[PDB]
């Protein structure tokens, strides 16, 4: 990896530039840098996977997966996907959730 | 077992390939888990889920699948030695 597991990204450049396509760490606001870089790119998102960041560790929370697998025409419907993901992340944080990897169709 | 477009994604990315998660669901359950998620959790269709799973592997390299659905609803990071594992995850 071209990236550091032991750290939470806090910026959604960092995803791009270090390829932390599902699997780089993600504080809740680079998570929804990435939504919105991946909205501009014409990215569809296929899931985000939510957890609590442990200082160092990322602890994965199953009951907090979002999954949106895309259609086959899915450019029409990239306004859509992202507004899910973002709206997705922004309940996590109400629920007390740290940390996200996000999961790229790339 | 029934594996989506994210999972299928997240595979290369967290040093997961074809071969290793059939040999390691074929060497049998080594814990047990539960998949809960809300109608939300799940679009288009937002059936949501409230199902026992089953644990294949070992701590750090690990599938969790949905005793119902046959789906794998998480495949742990192999290529972070630091990974902790889900706090649902019952060992034996």
């Amino acid at each position: 990896k071209l990236f550091e597991h032991t750290v939470l990204y806090d910026s959604g450049d960092a995803f791009f530039e270090l390829k932390g396509n599902a699997s780089m760490k993600l504080s809740p606001k680079a998570a929804i840098e990435v939504c919105n870089e991946a909205a501009k790119k014409g990215l569809w998102i296929l899931g985000i996977d939510g957890g609590h960041w442990l200082n160092p560790g990322f602890r994965i929370d199953s009951s907090a997966s979002w999954t949106y697998d895309m259609p086959e025409e899915y450019k029409s419907k990239i306004p859509e996907n992202n507004r899910l993901a973002i709206e997705n992340i922004k309940d996590d944080i109400e629920n007390g959730y740290t940390a996200f990897i996000i999961t790229l169709k790339m | 077992l029934k594996i989506d477009q994210k999972i299928r994604g997240q595979m290369p990315e967290r040093g997961w390939t074809e071969d290793d998660i059939k040999n390691t669901v074929s060497n049998g359950a080594t814990g047990t888990s539960f998949d809960k998620r809300s109608p939300k959790k799940t679009p288009p269709d937002y059936l949501g889920r409230n199902d026992p799973a089953t644990v294949y592997g070992s701590p750090g390299k690990y599938v969790v699948v949905n005793d119902r659905t046959g789906e794998v609803t998480q495949i742990s990071d192999k290529t972070d030695p630091g990974w902790v594992d889900d706090s649902r995850i019952q060992w034996g």
